[PDB]
């Protein structure tokens, strides 16, 4: 049949504009999405991005690709869609964006004797997702891809979501250390811009963080250095460089804490909930050290008085401490 | 989602001043820039002006231009609009409103999705 | 330094005919430009930094740049959102560069960076002062 | 994630007619794959990475796949020169896999990278594993000199700490714990008890001080064993 | 390879619940989706809904969705379906597959590695 | 904005010497570039000679090459120009003026945002 | 450069094992592939099998496959070839051969550039 067909096709090609849209005067052009997440790849907190890679197919019909003599789909060599029109889709919020290319350009072309064509793509995107960090690590995000057209109204194209609700797939798949997807939404809205209005898909996420890492990293090393200064209070008053050493150390060990946590983050302004937590941790051992410098102030003048200190802040301090962690972790979970 | 409460309209005298304000409830962070707009009886709704996130940028109407300041506390999830030296011409409902981070244009009203039953202004 | 024009899923590049003849030619770009910084009043500072844009090869004789709209020609400066400054304000400029293969056109865009200061009273005054 | 096909001096592909019809379409190829991991049993785990082949657009209606050779359809195995694994098998697999735009063919390339301990054990576990012992010195001194032994107790503990979190900032923020972890973990026990017991020892230093020297005895004895013990079940475990 | 066991299949009358287990076996890491199946007698394999490694996204099918629920426990290597509001239409073999990572679509069997041999339910 | 002034200018024999000042304030950083002209009674304003801001760098026209010399003092927000071995033809209103970072070619007047009102050298 | 030497080998009975040896000197490591190939007095040299520098993987001739293990010792710079189930087709001039790192497949003879002389196995 190959001779057949040869001509069909180019008889297709013959003519074919690839300036003009279908409909070029006429109505705009309905343009099906259909998304098929492969993975979510990298979120990144410092950059206040995500990077992303799916399957992009997109369906319209261009009635200049009609064929009625052949009984089936003819998918043809993707090389076709340079001679083809195909609609100026982009994605607002992208940083970089690129199509895979090995061993040949990822893209699919299958056209049908309706005119009705189906143009897949595999891309990876990176896109910005501004982050509130303020409940951070306890914090989840909303990461959104914002789908437009560059050049065409809404007088020249539309957008829809092929299989309304069920339109995206792939989610399961999304396998992050860090985070899970507790949901995912689908919209769609037109935008007004001073050169007139456009369609929009805004594909969203919901990324619950998992702690695991942050306990591991942060949690538990300033809680064992609260304990640590707080062992300070069961050692004789009067080795005064063996209870400065607790009370130095911690103190240091605590700044630097704060400051090793704070990297990990972009340079945003306002405290995290960790950074609470570790202020909070830092007044337990800053305060574990004034103690001491107190006891060893009435160690001599006073000596009843200063075993008292340490006999009270023995047990006030873990309670305290003890007490404080349950209104914290119960505020934020 | 986002809520939004206007106060502060009310009757004022020509050259007067009056100072609207729009507390805000709920998700405020995913609707970053907040917008005023005013709907007068007969005229269609008209952008005021409106003020980012940070509350550092602005960007104001030309008839309201110069006569009108907007600010922002977000330690009150609140943006204030203070109108000084005001004409009969700006007589309207002023309304407040709250857009999405990527939702074009700060003139078109299309793009806000969360308003507030406005508060009439009269001059 | 570098620039791009965004390339997924089509060259990010719109034209726009009119019948007057008049053409849109738009385009999605990133740039990153440089900013010379005065940091000697670090980290209360606040930053100038500018795009600078001019034609390569046509000088005034053969090129004109203007605002299109003068003051109301650049949005979206409320739309910035970095975790570390903010925008006090911006400026348009146009002006006429003079080099040695002749006069140029150019528009400068202006940005005004004031720096917030809480990330740095959280990292390095507090140590200080602590540690003080 | 991001292939490309090498470039000097000439674009490295082959091709290759015969007058069968028969073509021979060689490329060189370097791809980065995506190959998740279970590093639970880290760095004593092994690994499945896999390069899975598809065609793009063609269903089954249009392409077959097929491993040319069989089993031997795949060469250089042996080349493969990792400083930190060992290829200990590969498997080649043939599929039909299921879309929503239809049924294409797919071969499935694996290897499974069993991991050398070497690297691990001269920068974590010797440190763990010396700063444990270093904790246990203290137990043969003058538990008068307070300051020495707390020397010995705050600067153990703080070398342990520091061990836990620079040996996790070489992975991935995963919410689970390594094999290594546990061990750090246990060894940071072994040494906060060290310096809990000597806290013990100088509460009772001068109340009882026949009490706080039997405690030291007793310590320097219970604590080697049971770090020694402890050891030959972990190691015993996850070998 | 992967073994799976299925349990809490049994006779339930209309409008009542039931709850399925799957307990798992082997390399569960190398098939991290687990999906719900069932067929019927005469009727063809249905897919009912399935479950992410993480246990976050879940899916189900319209029939089964709003009245059915899959729950995830990695702790016990076991997923769980909460079968609310019964009806005889939901009477077959429930079946547990579970797929390979990179293994295509949810809804088709074929693209399942390992299964596990029924419970009935009758309604 | 800046502001710059010079002085030093005066009444000299030829073959003689003279140092000339030119004192700056305000945004000096902006316009880092600083630049001598001088204007004779008929002639044009012509290029005498330039100064980086980092001060290591100058540039002469070739009539004052070897004869003048500028330097840079950022301690006293000043550039001095010395003219040693005067000639008549330098007879002229020496002047000062501050270049913009991306202002193109040092000779060309134009480029430069900011002058200051000249001082007199008569020789 | 390298120097291989062989043992083992020797008479032995069909359905017999022996173990025959290859231990090198000099550089090793710029030749980390070792391979064995036998010669029979009337065939031409065949491969058998050959086995990495890590020591981890492996790869045999298919008449040889399963009834042949090959395995290294970089402690000892030595790799083993044990021949279990020994038939009369297996009589030859048993080699030892190591092959450059970039000295493509492993089948091909040519590619070794260094050979020891061979011992003689009998069956
Ligand atoms: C870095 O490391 C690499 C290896 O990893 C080193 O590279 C090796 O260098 C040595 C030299 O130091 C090379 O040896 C030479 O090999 C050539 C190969 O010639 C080829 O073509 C010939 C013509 O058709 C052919 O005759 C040859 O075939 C014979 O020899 C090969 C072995 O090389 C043998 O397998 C065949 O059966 C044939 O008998 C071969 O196909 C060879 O011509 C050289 O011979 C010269 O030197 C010998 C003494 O060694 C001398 O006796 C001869 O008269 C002649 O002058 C020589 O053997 C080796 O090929 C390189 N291997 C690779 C993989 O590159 C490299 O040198 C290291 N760097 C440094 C700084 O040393
Ligand atoms: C991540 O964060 C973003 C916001 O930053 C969220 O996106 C918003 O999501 C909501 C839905 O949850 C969207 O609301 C929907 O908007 C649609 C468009 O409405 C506009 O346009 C229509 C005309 O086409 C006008 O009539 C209308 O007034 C608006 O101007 C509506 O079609 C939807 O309506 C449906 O739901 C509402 C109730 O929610 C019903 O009242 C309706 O009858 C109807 O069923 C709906 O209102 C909103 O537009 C999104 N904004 C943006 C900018 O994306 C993501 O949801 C969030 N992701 C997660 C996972 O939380
Ligand atoms: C960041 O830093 C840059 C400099 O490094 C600043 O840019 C300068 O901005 C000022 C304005 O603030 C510019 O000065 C203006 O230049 C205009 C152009 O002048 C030239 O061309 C006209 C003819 O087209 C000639 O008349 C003139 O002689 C020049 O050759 C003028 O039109 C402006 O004058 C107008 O405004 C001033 C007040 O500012 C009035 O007094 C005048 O009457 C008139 O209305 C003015 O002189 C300057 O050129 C810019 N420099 C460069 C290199 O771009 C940015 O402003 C700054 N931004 C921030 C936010 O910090
Ligand atoms: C790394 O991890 C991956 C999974 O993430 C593992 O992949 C699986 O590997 C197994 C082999 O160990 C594969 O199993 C094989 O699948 C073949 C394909 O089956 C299709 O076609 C047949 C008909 O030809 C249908 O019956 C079937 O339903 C499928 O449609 C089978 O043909 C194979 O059968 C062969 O082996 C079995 C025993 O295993 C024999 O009983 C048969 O006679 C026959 O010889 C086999 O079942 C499986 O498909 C892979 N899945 C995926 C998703 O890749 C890797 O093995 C693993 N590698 C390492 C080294 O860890
Ligand atoms: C072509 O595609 C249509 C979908 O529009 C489908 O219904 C039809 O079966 C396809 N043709 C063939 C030969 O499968």
């Amino acid at each position: 049949n190959m001779s057949f067909v040869k001509e069909t096709v180019d008889k297709l090609l013959k003519g074919y504009d690839i300036r003009l849209r279908p409909d070029f005067g006429g109505p705009p052009v309905c343009v099906g999405m259909n998304i098929d997440i492969a993975s979510i790849d990298m979120v990144s907190e410092v950059n206040m991005d995500y990077t992303l890679t799916m399957y992009f197919q997109q369906y319209w019909r261009d009635k200049r690709l009609a064929y009625s003599g052949i009984p089936l789909n003819l998918t043809l060599d993707n090389r076709v869609a340079d001679q083809l029109w195909v609609p100026d889709t982009y994605f607002l919020n992208d940083k970089k964006s690129f199509v895979h290319g090995v061993t040949v350009k990822n893209r699919m072309i299958r056209l049908h004797p309706d005119g009705t064509v189906l143009y897949g793509l595999r891309i990876t995107t990176t896109a910005a997702c501004m982050m509130d960090l303020r409940r951070y690590p306890l914090d989840e995000q909303n990461c959104t891809l914002e789908i437009e057209s560059y050049g065409y109204t809404t007088d020249d194209i539309e957008f829809y979501w092929r299989g309304g609700d069920k339109a995206v797939t792939g989610v399961e798949r999304i396998e992050l250390p860090q985070f899970s997807i507790v949901e995912h939404r689908l919209v769609s809205r037109n935008v007004v811009f001073a050169t007139g209005a456009y369609p929009r898909l805004s594909l969203s996420f919901r990324l619950k963080r998992n702690i695991g890492y942050f306990v591991i990293q942060t949690y538990l090393p300033c809680i064992m250095t609260v304990i640590l200064s707080q062992v300070s209070f069961w050692l004789n008053r009067e080795s005064v460089p063996a209870r400065t050493v607790f009370g130095v150390t911690t103190v240091l060990t605590m700044t630097t804490l704060s400051i090793s946590a704070r990297n990990s983050l972009p340079k945003v302004a306002y405290a995290t909930a960790m950074d609470w937590f570790i202020a909070v941790c830092y007044a337990f051992v800053f305060s574990a050290l004034i103690e001491f410098a107190t006891v060893n102030y009435f160690t001599k003048s006073q000596p009843a008085r200063a075993a008292k200190i340490d006999k009270m802040s023995r047990i006030v301090f873990p309670i305290l401490f003890g007490t404080f962690n349950l209104v914290y972790w119960a505020t934020y979970l | 989602q986002v809520q939004l409460q206007e106060s502060g309209g009310g009757l004022v005298q020509a050259g007067g001043s009056l100072r609207l304000s729009c507390a805000a409830s709920g998700h405020t962070f995913n609707y970053p820039i907040m917008g005023w707009f005013r709907q007068a009886p007969g005229k269609e709704r008209e952008f005021v002006g409106a003020i980012s996130w940070s509350g550092g940028s602005t960007s104001y109407a030309d008839s309201v231009k110069d006569r009108f300041t907007i600010s922002r506390d977000n330690a009150k999830n609140t943006v204030y609009l203070e109108m000084n030296n005001l004409k009969p011409e700006d007589t309207a409902v002023y309304y407040c409103a709250a857009k999405g981070r990527y939702s074009g244009g700060l003139y078109y009203p299309t793009n806000y999705d969360y308003w507030g039953q406005g508060t009439q202004v009269t001059v």
